């Protein structure tokens, strides 16, 4: 006789074979599939006109709502509706339903494509106790930069075409984590200011190289409501203009490489 | 390219924040101070430390496992400390050697590693308090306790769950470098090959799966670090461009998509079955399967091959043949 | 801490395996020429007079040679065992039927044990034979013989290290790892498997479920036995110059047909054949030996598949001299 | 079709070769140039691997084993049945997985994105050239390379240890699977960190960046950071076949013994021996 043996040529590691499946399809299919739904969804069509009545499958691949009480008040409910609702200057190129868009005007500007910006709240980011949490260093003054790294503040900024574009006038940090995010700088001509990610930024020692855009771009970057803190949404506004510039900054970029 | 991802170009230094906790905020000991390469790739502030009850409980019970182990491996050299560290990777605490059953074996013949073993279990149980009560003191879901869990479960599987099932302490797993490596063949050897253990499959599965979701998920995120796609706290209650970007990335490519809170759901889920599909197996073997490469045949799931040299009988069943 | 490429490979099993040797050339040319020092045959001589049983006095083993026949093994003999002893090294100068000096009792118990090999052993040894070559290599202390402790250096040709000396014991856990490939395995294979018949090597279940009533508790044998299989097994394999698929399909160890090569067959022969040496031949000769030969345990000299390999997976690449030397085995 | 969001992203452009040609998608899927040398190879590879199939003796997917050629072919073409579909197969797996990456880098550009996935990509492309490829051409032979079977393979990754007696004290092997193991534990603990801050239940509210750095210096001293964790996954992640390629190389081409005896360099120094 046999540990494990049951009737019929089974035995139980044959059983649990099977349940250990089920168990991962349960979880990968009914759960996890659902929760990666909480975004986007419902999908859009060629107008979904059916407004008397639910198609059922979009009812089916949804998961219960979920509430988030944020930290400093409000409620975030996922998923729920939000349809985008600024015009987009975009044509399409063909007719055939995935066909890529073209920009009608400057994309950098109309935030389409890479230059696009999510519709966050008009909001500022703030720290564990109520404070701005993205702020300049003239603000945030009990923070410095570290000994042994470039102060940028006062070194020129060089812009994809070698011109001097403006001067760094100061960094924004992130006060949560002891971390810059951008730097700001005095656009050259202009009278006005712009913010820069630093991921955008080759910080040499005495220059900040900046590949994404021209010279002549740096006037039209997204301008704040402040001076001297950020909206999340003017955060995606800022970084999607340089991200554009991948892309757009000459007509050259967007056609193949070869 | 955006060098942020590489390394720090900037660093910044501020005050040091301390998030306060239900309980235990003064037993955070220590001064913090800065490291300027750390802060390259890293966050520059080392220190403090939380140093509950459970955490030097731990300590206490963790260091009396090492000290047990450290003494018998040194009386394996005769106690000469030069011999000690040349020898080191080979030195070990065996199990038991002869077979006692469940009975408590011989201090010269795995009494000492059962020692080490139970001391090393109330040092994993009580850091296991501090995974999880530190999570709760400071308002957090208990996420990590929970795959910690697992974790130490198959330990216990491979020390001595298993060695109860079966019924014999001579199947833990030695203490020792090379010697907890060579329990690994003697086990697969005993229990027929474990490529062969289809919960060594899994696990193997998922922890391949561990490897190429935290190499997508940390690319992914490097690769939208320009638009703040770190600051994922805030992605998940107000979506922003970057995990727009990341999802739809994904989804061009492979044409579905998670979410940036979901994503981590699948990365601790794949994590957790690491364990989990390791614990089963175990659980299951010797139990209820002695040789898993027979256990296949037996359900027609083995490869075969073609002979290249000659078949070779069995020479101990040809008539006349010495035993 | 590398060897440098190119690496000499075979195919011992089906394409797609990765089943076959893998040898560093430098270092099979190295054993070439160890070996190739074994000495040519003797010239053949012509079968004339009375067998050596009427001749000379004491003549138990090899009586059915003639004179001529006879002192060419004797030569033989010599060359093999002690060539820079000489003949003074079994006998007396003035009484060449004196068994006076124990290595004459030795070596005729030795005779025996080889025409044994060649007879009784062609199942691991066949057309091949051994000679007293093939274990001595030119010194009446073979190079390659273990105790019933291990010793180091394996050759004992070498000099000891205070540490590799066995009454060290700071230095047990390097001799045994050095029997057992470098291995951290803590059981001496020989004791447990070469020295007599007592243990069983196989290890593994013949079936796929546990069988009720050896499956639990006292009834299982302990882990320890599949250490000790294992430490036998990098033992042999390191013993023939060789890794594991030259006699196993690692698809399954315990399986034979197709999942062998018959190498293993042989293997499996050789395991019966040491043991018998061991128990039958070797190991008795503690009373006929000096104090200074035997071990902490008052053990003789005995035999493992080094003794006979020296790192090959064939004897001297398979020299042979059993055409040349009948009087050597097999025996009708 | 779309997600909420996604039109405004569905821009011309990114392109590495073919311009406006290939530039569109299909459902989901981004094509470009590259989608379709993907398909090509998938396409060829699968009917190779089905006709393949079909001439050996089984159908049950677990006993199905598509095997290099001997080691006698060396570096040749061998005939189809005995190694020439193996072949074949490689070449395809090969176009496939290259083109697969460079059509991330097209969507990556498309996007504005970083080419970081594509990057981590060439990683495991890397170390199976390194099995199939590399070490088979040190070797002189495509026949030391691993068959294409569910559960073959595992036979081959088997005796290949097993030729080294021991595997396990392979040096690179040793780092190798460090880092698998420390992979997968840290995406466990940055996974349960996220989750934990965002879901602490109870309708208790969601926690914040400090909270996170707060937790691991509480347990651990120490919390390398948001952005740092990401860097160090696929640090991590990617050396399980980086510092691995280098044991795997080894094997055979710079080591013929047993991966124990290797260790002899520390063993046998003279001063303690
Ligand atoms: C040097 C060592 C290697 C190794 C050692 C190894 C071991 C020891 C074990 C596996 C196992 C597995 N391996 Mg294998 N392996 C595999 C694929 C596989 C799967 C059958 C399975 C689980 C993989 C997994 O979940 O990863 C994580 C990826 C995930 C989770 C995404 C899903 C991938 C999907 C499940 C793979 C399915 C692939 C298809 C079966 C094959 C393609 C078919 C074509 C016609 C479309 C591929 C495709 C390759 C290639 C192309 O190199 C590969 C190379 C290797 N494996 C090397 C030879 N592998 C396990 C198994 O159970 O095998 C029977 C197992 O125990
Ligand atoms: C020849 C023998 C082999 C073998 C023998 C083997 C055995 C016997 C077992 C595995 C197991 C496993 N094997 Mg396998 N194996 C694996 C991979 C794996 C793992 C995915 C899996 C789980 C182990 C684990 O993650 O522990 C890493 C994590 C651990 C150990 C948890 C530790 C957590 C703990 C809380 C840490 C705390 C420590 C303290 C801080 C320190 C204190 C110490 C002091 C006090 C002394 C691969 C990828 C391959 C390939 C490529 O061939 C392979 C081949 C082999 N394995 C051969 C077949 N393997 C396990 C399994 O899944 O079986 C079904 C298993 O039991
Ligand atoms: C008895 C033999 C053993 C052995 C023999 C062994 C060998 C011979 C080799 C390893 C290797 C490795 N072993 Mg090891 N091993 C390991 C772990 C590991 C891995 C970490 C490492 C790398 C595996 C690899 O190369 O994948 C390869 C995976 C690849 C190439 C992925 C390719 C994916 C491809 C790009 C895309 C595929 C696409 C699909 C076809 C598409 C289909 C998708 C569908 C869904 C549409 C563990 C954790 C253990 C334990 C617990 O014991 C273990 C024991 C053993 N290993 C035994 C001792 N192992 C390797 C190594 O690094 O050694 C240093 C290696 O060469
Ligand atoms: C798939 C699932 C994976 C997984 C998951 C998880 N694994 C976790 C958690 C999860 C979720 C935790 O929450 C917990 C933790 O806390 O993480 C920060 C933890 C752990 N997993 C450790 C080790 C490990 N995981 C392994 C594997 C897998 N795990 C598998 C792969 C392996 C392998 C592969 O062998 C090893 C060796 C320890 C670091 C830790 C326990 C320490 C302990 O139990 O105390 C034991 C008591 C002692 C005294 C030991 C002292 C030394 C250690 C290194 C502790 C020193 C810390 C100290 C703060 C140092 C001070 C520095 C300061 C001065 C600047
Ligand atoms: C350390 C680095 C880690 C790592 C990293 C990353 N991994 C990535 C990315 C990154 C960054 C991606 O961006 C990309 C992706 O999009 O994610 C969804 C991807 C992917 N990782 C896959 C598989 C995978 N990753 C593994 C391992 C690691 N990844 C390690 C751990 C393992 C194992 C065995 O461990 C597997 C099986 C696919 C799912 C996907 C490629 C799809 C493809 O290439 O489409 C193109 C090809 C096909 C759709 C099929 C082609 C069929 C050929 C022609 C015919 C079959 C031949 C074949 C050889 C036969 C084999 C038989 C078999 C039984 C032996
Ligand atoms: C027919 C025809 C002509 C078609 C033309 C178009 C064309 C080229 C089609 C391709 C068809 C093919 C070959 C399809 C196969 C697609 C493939 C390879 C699917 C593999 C899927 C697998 C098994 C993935 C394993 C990884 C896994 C478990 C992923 C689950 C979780 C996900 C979705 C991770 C990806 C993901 C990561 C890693 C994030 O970090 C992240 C961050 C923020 C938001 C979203 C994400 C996100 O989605
Ligand atoms: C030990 C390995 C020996 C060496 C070297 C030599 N001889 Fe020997 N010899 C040995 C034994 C064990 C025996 C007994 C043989 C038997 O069948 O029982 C012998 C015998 C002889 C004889 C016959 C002597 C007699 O009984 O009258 C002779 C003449 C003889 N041996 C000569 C001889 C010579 C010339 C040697 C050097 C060339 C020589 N022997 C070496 C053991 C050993
Ligand atoms: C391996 C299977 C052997 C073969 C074949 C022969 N001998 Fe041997 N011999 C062997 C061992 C393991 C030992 C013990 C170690 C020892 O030195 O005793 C011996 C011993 C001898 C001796 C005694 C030598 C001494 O102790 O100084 C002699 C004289 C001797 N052997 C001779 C001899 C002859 C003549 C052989 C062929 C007929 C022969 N041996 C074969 C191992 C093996
Ligand atoms: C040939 C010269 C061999 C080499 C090299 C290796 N093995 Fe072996 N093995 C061999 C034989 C003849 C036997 C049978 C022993 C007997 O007395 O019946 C074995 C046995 C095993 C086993 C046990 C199988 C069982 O039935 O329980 C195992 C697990 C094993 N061998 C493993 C093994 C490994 C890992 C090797 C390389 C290190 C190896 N063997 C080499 C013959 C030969
Ligand atoms: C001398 C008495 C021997 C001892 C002790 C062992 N082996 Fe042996 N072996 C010996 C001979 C003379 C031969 C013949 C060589 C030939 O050309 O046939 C062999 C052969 C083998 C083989 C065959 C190898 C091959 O390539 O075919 C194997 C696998 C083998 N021997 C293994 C082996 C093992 C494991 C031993 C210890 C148990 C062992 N041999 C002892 C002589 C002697
Ligand atoms: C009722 C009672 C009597 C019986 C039950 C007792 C009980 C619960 C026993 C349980 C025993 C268990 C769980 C045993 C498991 C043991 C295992 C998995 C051991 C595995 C590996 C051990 C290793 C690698 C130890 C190596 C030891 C050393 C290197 C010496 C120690 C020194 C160190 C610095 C440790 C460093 C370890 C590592 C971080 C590098
Ligand atoms: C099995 C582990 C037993 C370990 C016992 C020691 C741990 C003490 C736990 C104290 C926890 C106190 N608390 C809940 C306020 O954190
Ligand atoms: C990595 C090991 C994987 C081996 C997989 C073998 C699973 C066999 C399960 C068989 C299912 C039962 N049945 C009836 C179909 O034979
Ligand atoms: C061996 C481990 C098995 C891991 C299985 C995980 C596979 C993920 C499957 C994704 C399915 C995608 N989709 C859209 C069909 O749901
Ligand atoms: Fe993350």
């Amino acid at each position: 006789m046999y540990h494990g043996a049951l009737a019929q040529h089974l035995d139980i590691a044959q059983l649990v074979w099977y349940a250990q499946w089920l168990v991962i399809w349960t979880v990968v299919l009914l759960y996890l599939r659902r929760e990666d739904r909480r975004e986007g969804y419902p999908l859009v069509e060629p107008l979904g006109l059916v407004k008397l009545a639910p198609e059922d499958g979009q009812v089916y691949e949804l998961p219960y709502p979920k509430t988030f009480v944020l930290p400093h008040g409000g409620t975030v409910t996922v998923p729920r509706r939000r349809p985008e609702t600024r015009e987009l200057k975009l044509a399409q190129t063909d007719g055939f339903e995935g066909a890529p868009l073209q920009p009608t005007g400057n994309p950098l500007v109309d935030a389409v494509g890479p230059a696009s910006y999510a519709e966050r709240a008009e909001v500022v980011d703030a720290t564990v106790d109520g404070k701005a949490k993205i702020v300049p260093l003239r603000v945030a003054t009990d923070f410095s930069i570290a000994e042994g790294d470039v102060d940028p503040r006062g070194l020129p900024v060089v812009a994809a075409d070698g011109v001097e574009a403006g001067t760094v006038t100061d960094l924004w940090v992130d006060r949560s984590e002891h971390y810059f995010r951008y730097l700001e700088l005095s656009v050259a001509g202009s009278a006005r200011t712009a913010l820069i990610p630093l991921g955008f930024c080759d910080v040499k020692k005495d220059k900040i190289v900046v590949t994404s855009i021209l010279s002549e771009q740096f006037a039209n970057v997204p301008r704040l409501q402040s001076r001297d803190q950020i909206t999340l949404r003017e955060e995606d506004k800022v970084s999607a203009y340089y991200a554009g510039g991948l892309l757009y900054a000459t007509p050259e970029r967007a056609e193949s490489l070869l | 390219a955006d060098y942020q991802t590489i390394y720090t170009q900037i660093q910044a230094r501020g005050p040091h924040i301390t998030v306060s906790g239900e309980w235990g905020d003064n037993d955070r000991v220590g001064k913090p101070f800065y490291s300027y390469w750390l802060g390259k790739i890293g966050d520059a502030q080392i220190g403090p430390i939380y140093l509950g009850a459970s955490g030097i409980a731990a300590f206490a019970f963790g260091s009396t496992a090492i000290l047990i182990i450290l003494f018998n491996m040194a009386a394996e050299v005769h106690f000469d400390p030069l011999q000690f560290f040349r020898q080191f990777f080979w030195l070990g605490l065996y199990p038991p050697k002869a077979q006692y059953g469940m009975g408590i074996p011989p201090l010269h013949d795995g009494g000492w590693w059962l020692m080490a073993g139970l001391f090393m279990t109330l040092s994993l149980g009580s850091w296991w308090i501090r995974v999880y009560s530190r999570a709760r003191a400071l308002g957090l879901g208990t996420h990590i306790a929970w795959n910690f869990a697992a974790a130490i479960f198959f330990v216990l599987c491979i020390g001595c769950i298993h060695p109860t099932l079966v019924g014999s302490w001579s199947e833990g797993v030695p203490f020792g470098i090379w010697p907890h490596i060579d329990w690994l063949t003697a086990f697969s050897i005993r229990y027929g090959n474990f490529y062969y253990c289809p919960w060594h499959g899994f696990s193997i599965g998922f922890a391949y799966g561990c490897g190429l979701l935290f190499a997508a998920h940390g690319a992914t995120i490097l690769a939208v670090a320009r638009f703040g796609g770190d600051r994922e706290i805030e992605q998940i209650t107000d979506r922003g461009t970057a995990v727009e970007r990341a999802a739809l990335f994904w989804r061009w490519t492979i044409g579905f998509n998670a979410t940036i809170e979901s994503v981590h759901r699948w990365g601790w889920f794949f994590s957790l079955m690491v364990m989990v599909s390791a614990s089963v197996g175990i659980l299951l073997t010797g139990t209820f399967v002695d040789n898993w490469y027979l256990w296949c045949v037996k359900h027609g799931a083995a490869p075969d091959y073609p002979a290249y040299l000659p078949a070779t009988p069995d020479p101990a069943s040809l008539p006349g043949a010495p035993k | 801490c590398f060897e440098p490429p190119p690496a000499t490979t075979t195919q011992t099993g089906f394409r797609g395996l990765s089943m076959g040797e893998v040898l560093h050339p430098a270092t099979v040319k190295a054993k070439k020429e160890r070996d190739a020092q074994y000495p040519p045959a003797l010239a053949a001589v012509k079968a004339e007079g009375p067998p050596v049983s009427q001749v000379y006095k004491n003549v138990k083993v090899l009586g059915n040679l003639t004179e001529a026949e006879f002192l060419r093994t004797m030569t033989a003999i010599t060359e093999w065992v002690s060539p820079q002893e000489g003949c003074t090294y079994c006998h007396d100068e003035n009484n060449l039927a004196s068994e006076a000096k124990y290595p004459y009792v030795v070596a005729r118990r030795m005779l025996e044990m080889t025409r044994a090999i060649n007879t009784n052993w062609t199942q691991h040894v066949a057309q091949t034979g051994v000679t007293c070559y093939t274990c001595h290599r030119g010194t009446p202390l073979p190079p390659y013989v273990r105790y019933l402790e291990p010793t180091l250096p394996l050759n004992n040709r070498e000099t000891p290290t205070h540490v590799e000396r066995v009454e060290t014991r700071s230095g047990y856990v390097v001799r045994l790892a050095k029997y057992t490939a470098y291995s951290a395995l803590n059981y001496d294979p020989f004791t447990m498997f070469l020295a007599n018949d007592k243990r069983q090597v196989r290890v593994v279940p013949q079936t796929a479920l546990p069988l009720v009533g050896v499956s639990r508790g006292k009834e299982r044998r302990p882990l320890s036995d599949a250490y000790a299989t294992f430490a036998l097994m990098m033992s042999i394999s390191d013993s023939l110059g060789t890794n594991c698929t030259f006699c196993h399909n690692a698809q399954t160890f315990e399986s034979w047909g197709k999942k062998s090569t018959p190498q293993r067959a042989i293997a499996w022969w050789g395991i019966r054949m040491v043991r018998d040496l061991n128990m039958n031949y070797l190991a008795p000769l503690n009373a006929s030996l000096p104090a200074s030969r035997l071990g902490r345990q008052g053990e003789a000299p005995q035999a493992d598949c080094r003794t006979c390999h020296q790192g090959v997976t064939k004897p001297l690449f398979g020299a042979s001299r059993l055409k040349d030397y009948p009087e050597l085995g097999p025996i009708k | 079709a779309l997600l909420s969001f996604e039109r405004k992203y569905r821009v011309r452009g990114g392109t590495l070769i073919g311009g406006d040609l290939f530039d569109f998608w299909v459902g989901p899927y981004f094509v470009g140039f590259f989608g379709v040398s993907a398909i090509f190879f998938i396409f060829l590879g699968v009917s190779l691997i089905g006709y393949a199939a079909s001439q050996g003796p089984t159908w049950d997917p677990f006993a199905i084993s598509i095997n290099p050629p001997d080691l006698k072919y060396g570096l040749g073409a061998a005939p189809l049945l005995e190694g020439g579909f193996w072949q074949a197969i490689t070449v395809c797996a090969l176009g496939a997985f290259i083109s697969w990456m460079l059509r991330e880098v097209e969507i990556s550009r498309k996007l504005g994105i970083g080419w970081h996935v594509p990057l981590a990509f060439c990683v495991p492309i890397f170390m199976f050239c390194v099995l199939q490829v590399f070490r088979p051409l040190l070797l002189g032979s495509w026949g030391h390379a691993f068959p294409y079977g569910i559960l073959s393979h595992l036979d081959w990754v088997n005796n290949f240890g097993y030729q080294y007696l021991n595997w396990h004290y392979n040096p690179g092997h040793m780092s190798s699977v460090s880092f698998l193991f420390v992979n997968a534990m840290a995406l466990g603990l940055h996974g349960g960190l996220i989750l934990s801050v965002a879901n602490p239940g109870d309708g208790d509210k969601v926690k914040t960046a400090e909270h996170e750095n707060q937790y691991f210096r509480d347990v651990v001293g120490y919390s390398i950071g948001a952005l740092s964790i990401h860097r160090l996954g696929l640090f991590l992640a990617s050396n399980i076949f980086l510092t691995g390629a280098f044991g795997t190389i080894a094997s055979g081409p710079f080591w013929t013994r047993g991966w124990p005896e290797w260790w002899g360099w520390w063993l046998d120094i003279p001063f303690w021996s």
